[PDB]
This record gives structure tokens, C-alpha cells and sequence, in this order.
């Protein structure tokens, strides 16, 4: 009945005969009239009512209300909760603003954020995130904001973080217009967020979520060992970091990548593997040390003759 | 009441001359329907009207209408009269048919039966084969004018510029007289 | 292989991953070329002289979607929708000047650009073939409800929030007023769709959510015209459906990413397998009743979609669905792109093939794209990096049919003429040998079966003639047509431009009869017709020194070049044996003579004996007129006597014209810069001294015109000039 | 702060903010007990005095809520005149208060437009009339840039608040124009 009501919702909806059928189904018809040899219909009726209630929400909203066959205490609180006649420019004013002054992730709005994320696009999502982040202009609140953001950014860590980085870091280093933003300590907080999500993603991760398993079918080449999307994005960002380390103009971004390299220091880390076949990481670490022992030691993977070069260079 | 409407088409034909024509005939007449150019109150008082000025069909492959003038409060009208751009045949038949359809829908909707009156002036010599191409109406400029005159006695007069082209003679095919009699060197009369 | 550019200093932009692209214009100047160099601005480039590429700064981020509607220069500027539609109308089509008519969709990113005015005209080409229909039944237009009329058809930029998930509201159409409203749109939804504005009725519908993964399509039958300064957008749920392709037990990974539609909302469904996958699909709206039976011994109207065509292929990017013709016509012998559908292949060449066949077409073996126009010449914006456009062969099918080909060409050219759209069938037409036969047959058919619209289509058909004869050789008749057009326009404007005093008959009608007059002694007939009523104002002495010199130098050039048939050119420069034009110029000379009698500062010969040459000039031109009106002689005593050249010969006449794209048969490649070689107030000086507004036909004049009272010419040339699609500007 | 400058100033403001935090007072909930040198008295849309580095803008944003709460109560004219006003006849300067009064009138209209208090279900109309009377008696800077009222009406037009408020809007406009008939002209 529910499946065919949904199918008729997929129709012109001008007859609404299935609506009357569902209404009859939710009515008091089977009130132990016939010889129901169940002896447990009481609980069975409760299960049937709650099952009818959980689905067909589009019918339960777009049509007349049911005759309340649940007779419970409180229905599912988690729902759309999105004001229809209002734009999307409220996620920061209703959630991000409050949670900044708050001390937790506001579990209630977690579902709302999940719906917003699996509804819109990660690009503008992270764009508005970093936009709202670039508003405190004070170290403590920026730190609190980025800490809580890393947490609320979970349940989609790997792919969302990869796309976020590969879009915002080039989208900021590419021109000088966006250099205006990264000049603030919010830039350092963002760098910390970046290295944190990168190190978490590179490590083993299961990432089994409701709105992630059913929405894990995409395609991306990134236009940038092995051929892995995460590894490709890591190499791309490393190459862009080395490029940004270039000369002829440097106000904010050398300090930004300095903060990046500093926060990159971490035990049990394996990023910047730097394959020794035809890869840039060698000259990249050379120029980075040519800007103290963090990168000098990271490049020293296995004391290979390749690493001996950067060792001699860092010896100075 | 005094529910009159003004329609002009000589924009493409004569731009600078249109300014003098305005300041000599329309601008003084505008003070007959307004206490002075400021704003002013405007609402559904019956005395509202339209403002239709467009161009000819030759230099118009993708655009014919940009009008927006429900009431204009008798101020915005004279406001955009001066503020309008400019640009053989005139294709005034299309504008005349649109104005006719507008007057028809007004009489059918703005009733109170309402003694509708209107004035139309066009310095450009009009001639075109198509008539409406948008509604039931179909014919020519001559057909359009004899329809606007003979079928319904819509009060209409034509005070043309001092120059006279070879159109006045052919424009006498309407049984209701065009009434070009108000030809006097004295200035524009308020209401003859 | 030809008509391809490249950028030296720019590269693949290794920093930026990628960006989607989209651009299309149904009118002239159909190239917009969305791109990102090495957040970037928007560009504009025309189909002719593509070297002078132009761009203009935007006011948003990523420039995600823009699409104009009419010939009026406009765009959308999506991604928070700032800087909406506007007009340019300043001097050319190379400056945006986005007005404040913008709707601030706070924190949005739509990909919708739609809501045109009305439907395209219908073409009964297969049946009528423009035999004797006089373009009446051959090219007509069915009555269609105008979108958001109020007996005046208004227009707005209503769209769908791609990034958003609810609805669009707050339309401010052409009034600069707020007019705020709100919409509900089924109170729920999630959209990653593409919109389809024009349906059967005068309404809008749209439906798509995510792709083949699920199967939701929230069709919204909407209406906006309810009451002044308000809207009541409905949310009528039309029957939903999806692509049955997912029923294959083999795989289900299709996930389309385009889902484009057309202006006919019954006969397409662009769902397609778009994994890393390729499987085009097509559905319909074939309404049918349900077989109500088997319930017993023995409003039924319902709608259930039907499958039309689908198969497994190898392609990623589509271009366009179909300004197409009408359906329900057995267009078997027709091979023109009637409802022609194109689609790009990832691997190099493009296999464009219409629907329901999908077999193959001419491909001529050796990111995002779109269809340029009916003329099969695509744009090289395929997935290969920052590459410039390219050309393809417009061959409509494998076999040849010269008669049918030229028939189709004439049909489409007449369609373009009656619709007044731009023309780029250059690559499509055969070598100019047949063009002569084509153009003469076309002129004959136009003059005979006008039947009376000729009086308003003369300028159009002459511009068509000029454009077609430009590329070829026959440049002589080209310049002849230019000069004829300009002088005819000038004379037709000057004729009723007399503020004279009334008389027995009209001034223009009385002046027209000058043709019926003697050959010599103008001094008699000028006063015999009229002399007094010719003055308009004291401040009219600006045309003699500026523009009247044109016609004088022109008739002198015609005179001097007449008795020189021995030159290595049968028509020499021109022949002008029409006769009527000669009488027109004679009328012009007599009216400028009466002007000179009214004011001594007329346009003289400017060489010698300026203060009675005009008399003998008039006499000679009248002589040639009489000797050439009714099948007269041409370039013998007349020639001998005109062979005398008094010390009055002027020179250095403009003869306005512009270069072109002479890509004849094989190859002509141009770059983005360093182009490879191949009124009468000057318009060709030595040094530049003003804005130097450019032009296509002949003009090449000043932008502000730097004058005081010549505003008649400026006013008449405010808009696009004669075929002024190349009416551009250039610095230095 | 300067781009080429280091985060030194940032960390200094950081280590200095606990000082002003220890010097903070409260969240500025509400202070209006009086019915008549005084507590809770800001000069120009700003209560704080110390030039230190306090916590976030919670105390930097003007205390609009306080004036919002006090204005709805009658007899507040003298109170607001004492706390913010000075030389009402010799110091006409038209301060930012116009936005406050516009917001108050908008809120009043919204409460009146919202079902008309369940079709006169209570006495909210009485409070509305009292607030309107207070605003009319405080007509000294109200029509400073008189188009402020038109802007407030345009802002309240969202959501179609003309269902039932229209009567009350006309009534309060009548009250104001009666209190300022002979004073001002019809031009405004």
C-alpha cells in the first residue's frame, strides 16, 4: 500500500484514490471485528502504525492529516526542519553563529547539517564555512571555530576534505584577491584544519554513514607510487605548495605555508611520501629548507642517496 | 473623471521635433490633469491611463515592447516622455491595434457605460501590410482605422503638425469625421 | 583543421582543477566563450573578425552560468545572481554596463537561464516549399500565449535555485521596483536539475533531482500572472517518471549530468549514462487510457510516459537538442537540420546524428561545447584543455544533391530573411558560381511573389545580396550595392524632411513628379514646380559641407568613369544602368540646386570655376538618363562629348567596405592576435582624433559624432546599422 | 592588522583578553526598575567605557534589547530622555534612534498583523495603542529622514503583513499626523 501510494505520488496526483486507501488503512477498520486469531494485534497495530508513519511523509504532508493511528508519546523529532519560504543563507546565522558561542556540536542541528550537506554541494558548503570562519579576528574564537568545524566536518572526512582542500587552497593561492583573507590567524587555523583532515584521511578510515554509502558514486581526475584519488590530491596540493613557495611576491602565503609545514609535524605520520622516480618533492623540500628540521627530517624517508642531497642542503 | 490616453509614434521619424511637440501640446495639457510636476497620490481612481510609444518594424528583429505604465500617477508619464531614445514606413498599425485591444480590455474590466475618450497623434507617415498578428484582428492600416472609427464611435481627433503629408486625404475613409477642424494659430486649447 | 586559434603566454592552468563551461546565443554574435585564464571574468567575441577578442569584468565568483534571450545584449550572472539582465545600447555591443535590475538570491548558485518571450515560427517547408505561398503559409506562426502578459507581454528572469532546494521568488521585471513575493514549491525537494521553460501551454515546468541513482522528478506546473505586484506560483504535481535504463541487471551506474531539454516539452528526455558509461535515452508523453478490465464480466484519461530510443554508446558531452522545424511531417527527402540533434564524441571527431536514427552522419575523418546554429559548424571547446574553437564540414549527409542542396539553401536563406535573424551559411553554401544563379533566382522570386511586403523587405534583401556576394571577383557589384543602398536611404530620408507650407498636394508628392520634365534648362522646371516652400530653418547649413559632397563626388565619379569601357573590366568600376536610380539622383541634384538658390553655400565642384558647372552636369546626367532609361545604349556621340573632362575632376572617395574570412575549400587558420593578411565627414582620416567607432557596412564614423544639429543622421543610426552586426569599436 | 606583521599582536591580545574578562560585568540582561549619577546609562549607542580588549562583540553591539524592552512601557519618555537625551530643545541632532523606533513600530505592526491578537482575544491592542501614544508624544526626531517610515513599511511588507495590521497602521499614522499637523508641512 505504501509503495503504491508512493507510485501514485509519482503520478499526476489528481485522483488521490490511494490517499483514501491509505486513510482507510489508518482508520479503525480492523478493530477486532473479525475473528483475528492473533492475540497480539495490539502491539502489531502499533508496529503497523509506526511503519506507516515513518514512510509516506510526502503524502502525510501534501495531503490531509491522518487520524492519529500512532497513539504514542512523541514521534520522530529528526525531520526536515528547513523553513520553506527562506533562502539557504541561514546555515551560518542559525547554526554556525550559535555553536560558536556554544560548547558542543548542537546534536539537534547535526541532522539538519547532514541534510544540507547531502542536499547541496561541498564546494559552496566549505566556502561559506571558511567565510563565516573569517569573521572573529581574534585567536581564541577562531581556534574554537576551527576545532568545532573539524568535528562537524566528520561523517564525510575523506572525499569532502579532499575536494575542500583542492578547491580552497588553489582558490586562494591562485590570485592576490584571496590573499587578503589568509593574512589573518584564521589562515593559520585553516592550515591546521587542512593538515588535520589530510592526516586523518591518509590513515585508515572506514567512513560508513547513512548519507555517504548511498552517495559515493562520482568521477574526478583533478587534472594533476600508484594512481589513487587521495594520493593524487595529496601530490597536487604538495605541488601547489611548492609553487606558492616561489619568489617575486610574498606577503601572506609564505607565512601560511610555513604554518602548514610546522603543523605538519606529527608522530606516526606518513604524508609527503615523495616517490623517487620522477617526482617534485625532492626539489620542493630543497626550496622549503631554502626558505627548521621538520622538513629536513620528513624528506629523510630512508636515508636514500636522494635524501642525502637534501640532508647536505639542510646542513648548510 | 477625464480618462484620456496619449499615444505617439513619431519618435523614430522626428526626435528633436518631438521635444518641441511635447513642450507645445502635451506638457501644457499635462498641467490640465495635474496640480504641478513635483510626489503625488496615485491609485485606482478611474482616471488612470496608459502610455504607448514604440518604433517601426524595420529595425526591430527581436524587440517591440518595453512598456510599463499602469497608472504613472500622472507624473512618471511626463517623466519618461523626455527620457526616451529614438530609432519611410512607420508600422504604426501594430501600436494602434495593441492600443485598441488595451482600450477594449479596459472597457471590459474598468467599467464604472464609461464614456471612453482618447486622442492619437503620429507625425510619421504610416503604411504596412500586417495589422495585428497577435489577436483576432487582421487587415491593414486602412482596415484598422475604419474598424476603430466605424464599428465603434470612439471619440478621436487628430491635430497634426503644420506640415501635411500625403496621408490626410486617404485618412478620410472613415465615416466618422477625423475632425481636423481645430486648426487655429492661437495656442493649444484646454478643451474645445 | 582550419579556423583554430591558440594562446602563447597562457597554459593549462595547473593550479585550478577544472570548471564547467556553457554559452549560446540564438541571435547574432552567438559566441560567449566562458573560460578561465592563467573567478576570471567573462568574454565576448563575434563570428567575424575573431582576432579582436573582448572581455569584461564580472561581479561574482566562478561565473557559473550565463545565457541571453534575444538580440538585445544581455546575460544572467548566476552564482548568487548579482548583476542580472540589462541593455547596452550605448555605442556598440562591447560594453556590459550591468544595471541595478538584479535579484539578490542570497547564498545561491543557480544554473538556469530561460523565460524567453514566445514560440518560434512554424515552417511547412516539405509541403509548401515556398512555391507560390508568398511566405504566407510557407512561414507562419501559430498563436501562443505570451509568458507573463499584462495586452502587453512582460518578461522576467525566473530560474531555479540549483544550489538551493526550494524555489525562486521576488521577480522585478523591467520596472526597477521591488515587487517581493514568496513561493513554497511542494514544501520539499532537492534539485541538481536543468530547466525547461517553454511547454505547450503558456506555462513553465521543471523536474530533476540527482540523476539515475534515484528516480525523483518534481514537475512543477507554475503560473505567475495573478495580480499586480504579487505572485502565486503553483506546485501542480505532473506525472513523474525516469529512465528505464537502470532495469539492466548488468549494471545501474548511469548518473546523468546534463539532462537538457527543448522548447517542445513532449518529445525528448536527455537522461544518459554519464559514469567514467555512455547510454543516450529518449522518452515521450504519449497519453493513453488504462485497460480497465479483468475486474468483472466486461476520467479514464491518464498520462504514462513511453520509451522512444536508447542504446549503448561512447560519449560524454552533449551540445544541444534542436530553432528547429515542426513535427508530424514526413520529411524524408529533407536533409536540412530539421529537428537536427548533435552530440560530441570524446575521442576527437564529432558524430552528430539526429534522434531516432543514431546511425551516423558526415564526420570527415582526418570542458563543454554547444551547437552554434542550424548551419553545421560547431565550436572546438572539447575536453582537451584551454583550446580555441574549430570548424566542421556542414555537409548534410553522405550523398550529393546539387539541385536539392541549392533548394534547401534558398529555403533557409528566405527563412532567415523573413525572420530577420543573423546568417552564417557561408561554410554551407557551394562555390559562388551557383550563387549568381541563386541570387538572381532569389531576387526574381522575391520581386514576383512578394506580394507587397517588398516595400518593407527591400533593405533586408539588399543586405542579403551584399553579404552573399561579398565572399567569392564580384566585389564590383558588392560596392555597387553598398553605394546604391546608402544613397537610396539618404534620399528616402531627405524627401519627406521638408518643413514646407501646405499646398494643393503634398510637398513630397509634388516633388516626386519632377521625373516628368524636360531634359535641359533646369532653371525653368525648378520654378515651374515650386521654389518658395523649401526652407526648413536657418540652421540647416551643415549638410552641404558634410554630407552633400557625397552625392556630388558620386555623380562626378559616375560621369568621368562612363566613357572608359576600354578598361580591362566590362562594367569597369560600376555601370548603374537601372535608370530609376539616375532619376532619383537627378531629383537630388535639382533639390540641392534649389537649396543653393536658397543659400549660396551649397556643395560645389571644389576644384575650379566654382563662382555654373552644375548646369552642364545636370544636362549630361539627364542626357545619359534619357539615353539609358528604356533599354538604351551604354559605354556614340554622347560618349565622345562626355569624353571632355573640364578642370573639375575630384577623387579620393570612400567606397566603404570591410575584410572577410576567405576560407575557400581547404584551410585558413587564424590566431587570437596579430591577424594574418589575406558618414561623409571623412570616415577615413590620416590620424585618429576621436573614439573611432568602427562599422561593418560602410560607415566607419565617429561615436559621439562631434556635432551640434546633425542629430537626424545620428538618431536614424543610433541602433544597429545596415546589417550592422560588425558595428564594433576599436582604440588607437 | 598589518599583513607583513606577525601573529605577535594576535597572541598579545589573546593573553590580554583574560584581564578584561576578569574585568567584565554581565551579559546586560535588563535594567529598567525606575519610575522617575545612574546605572545603565549609555551615551551614544555604546554602554562600555574602558578602552581594554574585552570578549566578543556581545558587549560591542549596542544593547538594542534594553531600549526595546523599556520603550514598550509607558512613562518611559522621561527615562529615555534622561538616559540618552540631552537638551531636547537646544541639541536637536537626530541620533541613530530612528532605526530603533522604526524597528519598534515594525514589531508593533507585526504583533498587530499576526491574527489581530486572535481576533481581539486579549489586550495586546491596548499595549499597542499605549506604545503608539508614547511614540507620538516622543515626536521630536521621528521624521528625521521621514522616508525611514516608508522603508520600515517596505520591510514589514514582506510576508504580506497587510492582512489585519492596516487598520492599526492607519490609526497610528493618524495619531502621529494629528500630533504633528500644524508643526510640519504636507511636503514630508
Amino acid at each position: 500500500a505504501v509503495a503504491w501510494l508512493v507510485a501514485h505520488v509519482r503520478m499526476l496526483g489528481l485522483d488521490e484514490r490511494e490517499k483514501s486507501l491509505q486513510m482507510i488503512r489508518q482508520l479503525a477498520g480492523p478493530l477486532f471485528s473479525e475473528n483475528t486469531l492473533q492475540f497480539y494485534n495490539e502491539r502489531v497495530v502499533i508496529m503497523n502504525s509506526i511503519l506507516e508513519r515513518m514512510c509516506a511523509d510526502v503524502l502525510q504532508q501534501t495531503a490531509t492529516q491522518i487520524k492519529f493511528p500512532s497513539t504514542g508519546v512523541d514521534t520522530m523529532p529528526y525531520w526536515n526542519l528547513l523553513p520553506p519560504k527562506r533562502p539557504i543563507k541561514e546555515v551560518l546565522t542559525d547554526i554556525f553563529a550559535k555553536v560558536l558561542e556554544k560548547g558542543w556540536v548542537d546534536s539537534r542541528s547535526i541532522h539538519i547539517f547532514d541534510t544540507l550537506l547531502h542536499m547541496g554541494g561541498v564546494y559552496w558548503f566549505c566556502n561559506n564555512l571558511i567565510k563565516e570562519l573569517l569573521k572573529e579576528t581574534r585567536k581564541e574564537h577562531t581556534l574554537r571555530a576551527v576545532e568545532l568545524l573539524y568535528s562537524i566536518f566528520c561523517l564525510d572526512m575523506q572525499q569532502v576534505t579532499l575536494v575542500l582542500l583542492g578547491h580552497i587552497l588553489p582558490g586562494l593561492l591562485t590570485d592576490s584577491s584571496k590573499w587578503h583573507s589568509l593574512m589573518d590567524p584564521p589562515g593559520t587555523a585553516l592550515a591546521k584544519l587542512a593538515v588535520w583532515c589530510a592526516l586523518s584521511s591518509y590513515s585508515s578510515h572506514k567512513g560508513q554513514a547513512s548519507t555517504r554509502q548511498k552517495k559515493r558514486h562520482r568521477e574526478d581526475i583533478e587534472d594533476y607510487n600508484m594512481r589513487d584519488p587521495l594520493n593524487r590530491v595529496l601530490a597536487n596540493l604538495f605541488l601547489l605548495i611548492s609553487s606558492i613557495l616561489g619568489s617575486r611576491t610574498a606577503g601572506p602565503h609564505t607565512q601560511f605555508v610555513q604554518w602548514f609545514m610546522e603543523e605538519c609535524v606529527d608522530c606516526l605520520e606518513q604524508g609527503g611520501r615523495g616517490s623517487v622516480l620522477q617526482f617534485m618533492p625532492f626539489t620542493t623540500v630543497s626550496e622549503l629548507v631554502k626558505v627548521s628540521p621538520k622538513v629536513v627530517l620528513a624528506i629523510t624517508d630512508l636515508s636514500l642517496p636522494l635524501g642525502r642531497q637534501v640532508a647536505a642542503k639542510a646542513i648548510a | 473623471v477625464a480618462d484620456v490616453v496619449f499615444v505617439i509614434e513619431g519618435t523614430a521619424n522626428l526626435g528633436p521635433y518631438f521635444e518641441g511637440l511635447r513642450k507645445h501640446y502635451l506638457l501644457p495639457a499635462i498641467e490640465y490633469f495635474n496640480g504641478g510636476p513635483p510626489d503625488f497620490g496615485g491609485d485606482y481612481g478611474g482616471t488612470q491611463y496608459s502610455l504607448v510609444v514604440f518604433n517601426t518594424v524595420d529595425c526591430a528583429p527581436e524587440s517591440y515592447v518595453q512598456c510599463h505604465a499602469p497608472t504613472s500617477s500622472a507624473y512618471e508619464f511626463v517623466t519618461w516622455l523626455d527620457g526616451i531614445k529614438f530609432m519611410s514606413c512607420s508600422l504604426i498599425a501594430e501600436g494602434l491595434s495593441t492600443a485598441l485591444q488595451l482600450f477594449d480590455d479596459f472597457k471590459k474590466m474598468r467599467e464604472q457605460q464609461t464614456h471612453r475618450v482618447c486622442l492619437l497623434i503620429c507625425n510619421s507617415p504610416p503604411y504596412l501590410l500586417p495589422a495585428v498578428e497577435s489577436t483576432t484582428y487582421s487587415g491593414c492600416t486602412t482596415e484598422n482605422l475604419v474598424q476603430q472609427i466605424g464599428e465603434r464611435g470612439i471619440h478621436f481627433s487628430i491635430v497634426s503638425p503644420r506640415k501635411l503629408p500625403a496621408l490626410r486625404l486617404l485618412f478620410e475613409k472613415a465615416a466618422p469625421p477625423a475632425l481636423l477642424e481645430p486648426l487655429q494659430p492661437p495656442t493649444d486649447v484646454s478643451q474645445d | 583543421l582550419a579556423y583554430v586559434c591558440e594562446w602563447e603566454k597562457w597554459s593549462k592552468s595547473t593550479h585550478c582543477p577544472s570548471v564547467p563551461l556553457a554559452c549560446a546565443w540564438s541571435c547574432r554574435n552567438l559566441i560567449a566563450f566562458t573560460m578561465d585564464l592563467r573567478t576570471r571574468m567573462i568574454h565576448i567575441l563575434d563570428t567575424e573578425h575573431p582576432w579582436d577578442l573582448h572581455s569584461i569584468p564580472s561581479e561574482h565568483h566562478e561565473a557559473i552560468t550565463c545565457l541571453e534571450w534575444d538580440q538585445s545584449g544581455s546575460r544572467l550572472l548566476s552564482a548568487d545572481a548579482d548583476g542580472q539582465i540589462k541593455c547596452w545600447s550605448m555605442a556598440d555591443h562591447l560594453a556590459n554596463s550591468w544595471e541595478s535590475s538584479v535579484g539578490s538570491l542570497v547564498e545561491g548558485d543557480p544554473i538556469v537561464a530561460l523565460s524567453w518571450l514566445h514560440n518560434g515560427v512554424k515552417l511547412a517547408l516539405h509541403v509548401e516549399k515556398s512555391g507560390a505561398s508568398s511566405f504566407g503559409e510557407k512561414f507562419s506562426r501559430v498563436k501562443f500565449s505570451p509568458s507573463l502578459t499584462l495586452g502587453k507581454p512582460m518578461e522576467g528572469w525566473i530560474a531555479v535555485t540549483v544550489s538551493g532546494l526550494v524555489t525562486v521568488s521576488l521577480l522585478k521585471p523591467s520596472g526597477q521596483v521591488l515587487t517581493s513575493t514568496e513561493s513554497l514549491c511542494r514544501l520539499r525537494g532537492r534539485v541538481a536539475l536543468a530547466d525547461i521553460a517553454f511547454t505547450g501551454g503558456g506555462n513553465i515546468v521543471v523536474a530533476t533531482a540527482d540523476g539515475s541513482s534515484a528516480s525523483p522528478v518534481q514537475f512543477y506546473k507554475v503560473c505567475v500572472s495573478v495580480v499586480s505586484e504579487k505572485c502565486r506560483i503553483d506546485t501542480e504535481i505532473l506525472p513523474s517518471l525516469f529512465m528505464r535504463c537502470t532495469t539492466d541487471l548488468n549494471r545501474k551506474d548511469k548518473f546523468p549530468a546534463i539532462t537538457h531539454l527543448k522548447f517542445l516539452a513532449r518529445d525528448m528526455s536527455e537522461q544518459v549514462l554519464l559514469c567514467a558509461s555512455s547510454i543516450v535515452e529518449c522518452w515521450s508523453l504519449r497519453k493513453e487510457g488504462l485497460p480497465v478490465n479483468n475486474i468483472f464480466q466486461q476520467q479514464p484519461t491518464i498520462l504514462k510516459w513511453r520509451i522512444l530510443s536508447a542504446t549503448n554508446d561512447l560519449d560524454r558531452v552533449s551540445a544541444v537538442a534542436l530553432t528547429n522545424t515542426d513535427l508530424k511531417v514526413a520529411s524524408d527527402t529533407q536533409f536540412y537540420p530539421g529537428l537536427g540533434l548533435a552530440l560530441a564524441f570524446h575521442d576527437g571527431s564529432v558524430h552528430i546524428v539526429h534522434r531516432l536514427s543514431l546511425q551516423t552522419m558526415a564526420v570527415f575523418y582526418s570542458k563543454a561545447m554547444q551547437l552554434s546554429w542550424t548551419s553545421l559548424a560547431l565550436v572546438g571547446i572539447d575536453s582537451h584543455g584551454k583550446l580555441s574553437v574549430l570548424r566542421l564540414s556542414p555537409s548534410m549527409g553522405h550523398p550529393l544533391e546539387v539541385g536539392l542542396a541549392l533548394r534547401h539553401l534558398l529555403f533557409l536563406l528566405e527563412y532567415c530573411m523573413v525572420t530577420g535573424y543573423d546568417w552564417w551559411d557561408i561554410l554551407l553554401h557551394v562555390q559562388p558560381s551557383m550563387v549568381q544563379s541563386l541570387v538572381e533566382k532569389l531576387h526574381e522570386e522575391y520581386t514576383r511573389q512578394t506580394a507587397a511586403l517588398q516595400q518593407v523587405l527591400s533593405t533586408r534583401i539588399l543586405a542579403m545580396k551584399a553579404s552573399l556576394c561579398k565572399l567569392s571577383r564580384v566585389c564590383d557589384y558588392h560596392t555597387k550595392l553598398f553605394l546604391i543602398a546608402i544613397s537610396s536611404t539618404l534620399k528616402s530620408l531627405l524627401r519627406p524632411h521638408f518643413l514646407n507650407t501646405p499646398d494643393k498636394s503634398p510637398g513630397d508628392r509634388l516633388t516626386e513628379i519632377c521625373t516628368k520634365i524636360t531634359d535641359v534648362d533646369i532653371d525653368k522646371v525648378m520654378i515651374n514646380l515650386k521654389t518658395e516652400e523649401f526652407v526648413l530653418d536657418m540652421n540647416t547649413l551643415q549638410a552641404l559641407q558634410q554630407l552633400l559632397q557625397w552625392v556630388g563626388d558620386f555623380v562626378l565619379y559616375l560621369l568621368a568613369s562612363l566613357p572608359n569601357q576600354g578598361s580591362l573590366l566590362r562594367p569597369g568600376h560600376s555601370f548603374l544602368r537601372d535608370g530609376t536610380s539616375l532619376g532619383m539622383l537627378r531629383e537630388l541634384m535639382v533639390v540641392i540646386r534649389i537649396w543653393g538658390l536658397l543659400k549660396p553655400s551649397c556643395l560645389p565642384v571644389y576644384t575650379a570655376t566654382s563662382d555654373d558647372s552644375m548646369s552642364l552636369l545636370f544636362r549630361l546626367l539627364t542626357k545619359l538618363w534619357i539615353c539609358c532609361r528604356d533599354e538604351g545604349p551604354a559605354s556614340p556621340a554622347s560618349d565622345g562629348l562626355v569624353s571632355r573632362l573640364q578642370p573639375k575632376q575630384p577623387l579620393r572617395l570612400q567606397f566603404g567596405r570591410a575584410p572577410t574570412l576567405p576560407g575557400s575549400a581547404a584551410t585558413l587558420q587564424l590566431d587570437g592576435l596579430a591577424r594574418a593578411p589575406g558618414l561623409h565627414l571623412g570616415a577615413c582620416p590620416t590620424e585618429e582624433c576621436k573614439a573611432c567607432t568602427r562599422c561593418g557596412c560602410v560607415t566607419m564614423l565617429k561615436s559621439p559624432n562631434r556635432t551640434t544639429a546633425v542629430k537626424q543622421w545620428e538618431q536614424r543610426w543610433i541602433k544597429n546599422c545596415l546589417a550592422v552586426e560588425g558595428r564594433g569599436p576599436d582604440a588607437c | 592588522p598589518h599583513w607583513l606583521l606577525g601573529n605577535l599582536v594576535s597572541d598579545f591580545v589573546d593573553t590580554f583578553r583574560p584581564t578584561a574578562r576578569i574585568n567584565s560585568i554581565c551579559g546586560r540582561c535588563s535594567l529598567l526598575p525606575v519610575v522617575n549619577s545612574w546605572k545603565l546609562d549609555p551615551a551614544t549607542l555604546r554602554f562600555p567605557l574602558k578602552g581594554l580588549l574585552p570578549y566578543d562583540k556581545d558587549l560591542f553591539e549596542p544593547q538594542t534589547a534594553l531600549l526595546r524592552y523599556v520603550l514598550e512601557q509607558p512613562y518611559s519618555r522621561d527615562m529615555v530622555c534622561n538616559m540618552l537625551g540631552l537638551n531636547k530643545q537646544h541639541k536637536q541632532r537626530c541620533p541613530v534612534l530612528e532605526d530603533q523606533l522604526v524597528d519598534l513600530v515594525v514589531y508593533a505592526m507585526e504583533r498587530s498583523e499576526t491574527e489581530e491578537k486572535f481576533d481581539d482575544g486579549g489586550t495586546s491592542q491596548l499595549l499597542w495603542q499605549h506604545l503608539s501614544s508614547q511614540l507620538i508624544f516622543f515626536v521630536l526626531f521621528q521624521f528625521a529622514s521621514f522616508p525611514h517610515m516608508v522603508l520600515s513599511l517596505h520591510q514589514k511588507l514582506a510576508g504580506r503583513g497587510l492582512i489585519k495590521g492596516r487598520d492599526h497602521l492607519m490609526w497610528v499614522l493618524l495619531q502621529f499626523i494629528s500630533g504633528s499637523i500644524q508643526k510640519n508641512a504636507l511636503a514630508d
